């Protein structure tokens, strides 16, 4: 078995990381009391990854829910599974963080952050062979962003030869209205660049364009948004949780995905939201984009597309083949053979054929120069400086965090205008 | 005596193993539990058959095999499946974590971790021999354990057993089937380290394998299950001479002194006919001729490469079945006249001839028609080098940038490395360059 | 001519120890070079993470002594 521990922190990461649990354990045929009532067995034959097996033939998550506020504790364990979770996994605070990255990643998460990795250690020694770890949280609170990029450093130091994977929420101006989101996420960008090894980017400024221009809902609710990221998570995952071949594991997803280890963040697609062609067509135009960057903007390092249902595999391999012919000149050129597919017979619930798409493309720069834009807008004037100065932190802090992602935008840039001769 | 040892890395490598130990089981009548009713020398034997197998006192014929993978699930299939009798526990080699696609890993990181216990095993097959003649290894070019731990394997195994054969059966990689976009990569690394411990090496393209099961045998997609039962049997004829007696049965090294005529040039081109569906073998004969004929149809190949622009330095037609030498002369005589056949200045024009007398044999359920009469052609051409200048040709593309390279510094390799290992390929072209210019 | 023909033959025997000695030590400095990088890849990976518990020393320091 090659296990994953999960991680949730803060509000955003423990919502997020409920529907997760909730879409898998449907899958998989898992219902809230951790008994399999399935009907095939291939639901089984990976169940391992993402479920320790507890006799009575229970499987109870291999997840650890942290916060530094009881309430979105006691919210997961009332809603729908809270009682599949291991209770000593449930790991929570009282002051809470007050949005503050400062609170999460320095003091209140730091006194907090050694009763997680208390957690982490015995799933982890508990695992015959641990592939890693993934973390679900914001960039824009203070327990997600601060005290999830704290715990990642922490988790590094006593697991650095793991993969260290993210699922990271990015704030919006049309989500959020909590000014200091610009210096959370740059803060945590500026941690996300050193010390994962994967980072799915799941932008709610195009979950929230996705929800009003294509779903048609005028005030979509966090609700509304956290089921394209299930969908989202279910479709990335789906190589870890059924037997196949092509990354299968969490560090041969990131050895074909990674060409240079900063430049690790993924823009995730999903479609539908059909035939083969139009499900190819879709996964791969902007709108089905979870990260909100135009691909046309920029080229594809590398991309991993996942169909799920019953369909020809021949018509798969074509239409792959033509995405690739008709739009060459936006995939790099010195990177051959870099678009992999896979095929996995379970379509998720509800949907008969899906499409699930992975890339690395130079158009995230995109994602990164709009919140570099709203860092400097405060950060020129000092605005808010104080709820982080207070905590202990120095200016040229910032500053760093700043240079940072500036630096990994110009490297996105520089791989999109190199060229083979 | 004359016994192989058979090694299998990887899943490639393991897989393939499968197909081939299957039909070399049809093939002597061999059942899964490894009883063969035929052979009356229980308990031992020097027959052919008994260069690949082993036996015990209570009857069973036991592959001289090891399967060598660095994760469980593959080779856990051969422990539970139908096969599962014929081999002992402990020619199942399996880590917990693989190569990851890395070279580093397989060769260094993991590798390193099970290659005494792999030494091990094959040292208590190797004891058995009464006069061990070699070893033929098999695995992907692609993987990170085929790649890395093979080549650590090899030089190991010159080390244990000095100047003793080793025979590569090498799987190349293929866009329609690859795994890992660093394939081109971990390619050049274990050929730049196995050169000098391999004395001959048999590569197969997974696209022109490929390509066969699609134009030749009507599979619209084929699997790795289609595609190893068609190398099973190339490998089968490769191996027919070593496994079966014969009057006219040449033996594969005698083959092989005419295939290698430098060191390093020992990577001979291969060539199967007939490959043909049951629908359409019905009521069609194919005659000593024609399947001879379509072993210059570079539509036939292992490797996608084109011998009418190259020069041959050797030419071996290994025959099964239902033919006898007047026939095979007649059609060489009208193939050399109707073909495009050059050979280099300093080598003779003859065509070198095995002829097994027992027919080739099909698996249960498999595509391939049972046929009266097959051949395998190996040459060694100039043509082939192709095959390392497209391998060569992607690794530079993303070495120019390093892309992926630290995944590669990360455990433990220096870009040193890397470019000595491409020097060696840079090489190794302008090698078969050379053998092909005419004398002076 | 025998001592030609035992020439031969220890020259066979000196050329197959020696390809065999240097493959030996070949793979020894590789193995043993190997391990020296991926270690000095690994500490400086746990060096730098050390840095970062410096330097949350530092700013949990700065805001008792500013307050
Ligand atoms: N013909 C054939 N090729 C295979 C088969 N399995 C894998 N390959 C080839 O092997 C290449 C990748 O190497 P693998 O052998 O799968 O990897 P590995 O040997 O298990 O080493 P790891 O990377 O550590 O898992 C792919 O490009 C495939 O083309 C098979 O069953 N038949
Ligand atoms: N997509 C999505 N984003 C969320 C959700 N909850 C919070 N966020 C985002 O996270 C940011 C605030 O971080 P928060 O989750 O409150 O951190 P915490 O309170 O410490 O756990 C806001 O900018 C929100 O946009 C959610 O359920 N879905
Ligand atoms: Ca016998
Ligand atoms: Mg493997």
């Amino acid at each position: 078995m090659r296990e994953i521990v999960h991680i949730q922190a803060g509000q955003c990461g423990n919502q997020i990381g409920a529907k997760f649990w909730e879409v898998i354990s449907d899958e998989h045929g898992i219902d809230p009391t951790g008994s399999y009532h399935g009907d095939s067995d291939l639901q089984l034959e990976r169940i391992n990854v993402y479920y320790n097996e507890a006799t009575g033939n229970k499987y109870v998550p291999r997840a650890i829910l942290v916060d530094l506020e009881p309430g979105t504790m006691d919210s997961v364990r009332s809603g729908p599974f809270g009682q599949i979770f291991r209770p000593d996994n449930f790991v929570f605070g009282q002051s809470g963080a007050g949005n503050n990255w400062a609170k999460g990643h320095y003091t209140e998460g730091a006194e907090l952050v050694d009763s997680v990795l208390d957690v982490v250690r015995k799933e982890s020694e508990s695992c015959d062979c641990l592939q890693g770890f993934q973390l679900t949280h914001s960039l824009g609170g203070g327990t997600g962003s601060g005290m999830g990029t704290l715990l990642i450093s922490k988790i590094r130091e006593e697991y650095p030869d793991r993969i260290m994977n993210t699922f990271s929420v990015m704030p919006s101006p049309k989500v959020s209205d909590t000014v200091v989101e610009p210096y959370n996420a740059t803060l945590s960008v500026h941690q996300l660049v050193e010390n994962t090894d994967e980072t799915y980017c799941i932008d709610n400024e195009a979950l929230y364009d996705i929800c009003f221009r294509t779903l048609k809902l005028t005030t979509p609710t966090y609700g509304d948004l956290n089921h394209l990221v299930s969908a989202t998570m279910s479709g990335v995952t789906t190589c870890l949780r059924f037997p196949g071949q092509l990354n299968a594991d969490l560090r041969k997803l990131a050895v074909n995905m990674v060409p240079f280890p900063r430049l690790h963040f993924f823009m995730p697609g999903f479609a539908p939201l059909l035939t083969v062609p139009e499900l190819t067509q879709q996964m791969f135009d902007s709108k089905n984009m979870m990260a909100a960057c135009d691909p046309r903007h920029g080229r594809y390092l590398t991309v991993a597309a996942i169909f799920r249902g019953r369909m020809s595999m021949k018509e798969v391999d074509e239409q792959m083949l033509n995405v690739q012919n008709k739009n060459s000149s936006y995939f790099v050129e010195w990177i051959p053979n870099n678009v992999k597919t896979a095929v996995c017979d379970i379509p998720p619930r509800g949907l008969k054929m899906s499409a699930t798409f992975i890339g690395n493309s130079t158009a995230i720069q995109e994602l990164f120069k709009r919140i570099s834009e709203q860092f400097t807008a405060m950060f020129r004037r000092k605005a808010f400086l104080h709820w982080y100065t207070g905590e202990g932190m120095d200016e040229m802090e910032f500053t760093e965090a700043e240079s940072n992602m500036n630096d990994l935008v110009s490297e996105y840039q520089q791989y999109q205008d190199a060229t083979a001769d | 005596m004359r016994e192989c040892i058979s090694i299998h890395v990887g899943q490639a490598g393991v897989q393939i193993g499968n197909a081939c130990w299957e039909l070399y089981c049809l093939e002597h009548g061999i059942q899964p539990d490894g009883q063969m009713p035929s052979d009356k020398t229980i308990g031992g034997g020097d027959d052919s058959f008994n260069t690949f197998f082993s036996e015990t006192g209570a009857g069973k014929h036991v592959p001289r095999a090891v399967f060598v993978d660095l994760e469980p699930t593959v080779i856990d299939e051969v422990r539970t499946g139908t096969y599962r009798q014929l081999f002992h526990p402990e020619q199942l080699i399996t880590g917990k974590e693989d190569a990851a696609n890395n070279y580093a890993r397989g060769h260094y990181t993991i590798g390193k971790e099970i290659i005494d216990l792999v030494l091990d095993r094959i040292r208590k097959l190797a004891d058995q021999c009464t006069g061990l003649q070699g070893f033929l290894v098999f695995h992907s070019f692609g993987g990170g354990t085929g790649s890395g731990f093979t080549s650590l394997l090899m030089e190991r195994l010159s080390v244990d057993y000095g100047k003793k054969s080793k025979l590569e059966f090498s799987i190349y990689p293929a866009p329609q089937v690859s795994t890992a976009v660093v394939e081109p990569y971990n390619s050049i690394l274990t050929t730049h380290t196995t050169l000098e411990h391999s004395d001959c090496a048999f590569m197969v393209d997974n696209e022109a394998i490929y390509d066969i099961c699609r134009r030749n045998l009507d599979i619209e997609r084929p699997t790795y299950t289609n595609l190893n039962r068609l190398i099973s049997q190339i490998v089968s004829s490769i191996t027919a001479s070593l496994r079966f007696d014969g009057a006219l049965n040449v033996d594969l090294t005698e083959f092989q002194t005419n295939l290698v005529p430098y060191p390093r040039i020992h990577f001979p081109l291969a060539t199967y006919a007939p490959v043909i569906s049951a629908e359409k073998a019905y009521h069609e004969q194919l005659s000593v001729a024609e399947i001879t004929n379509a072993c210059f149809e570079p539509a036939n190949q292992m490797v996608k490469c084109d011998p009418r622009h190259g020069k041959y330095m050797a030419c071996c037609l290994l025959y099964r079945g239902d033919v006898v030498p007047k026939d095979v002369n007649a059609a060489i005589a009208t193939i050399k006249t109707k073909r495009s056949i050059q050979f280099v200045d300093w080598c003779p024009t003859g065509f070198k001839v095995g002829i097994n007398y027992q027919p080739p044999t099909v698996v249960p359920g498999g595509d391939l028609a049972k046929v009266q009469r097959a051949v395998c052609m190996l040459s060694n051409t100039t043509a082939i080098a192709e095959a390392w200048a497209r391998l060569d040709h992607k690794f530079d593309l993303m070495y120019a940038k390093r892309a992926f390279v630290h995944w590669y510094v990360g455990e433990g390799m220096e870009e040193g490395e890397f470019s000595e290992a491409r020097e060696d390929m840079a090489a190794l072209e302008k090698d078969y360059e050379e053998v092909g210019v005419d004398s002076v | 001519k025998r001592e030609h023909e035992r020439e031969v033959i220890q020259k066979a025997i000196e050329e197959n120890n020696n390809f065999i000695k240097m493959a030996k030590e070949k793979l020894a400095q590789k193995m043993e070079s190997n391990k020296e990088n991926r270690e000095a890849h690994l500490a400086a990976m746990l060096e730098r993470l050390q840095e970062k518990d410096k330097h949350a020393e530092e700013v949990r320091k700065n805001k008792e002594l500013k307050e």
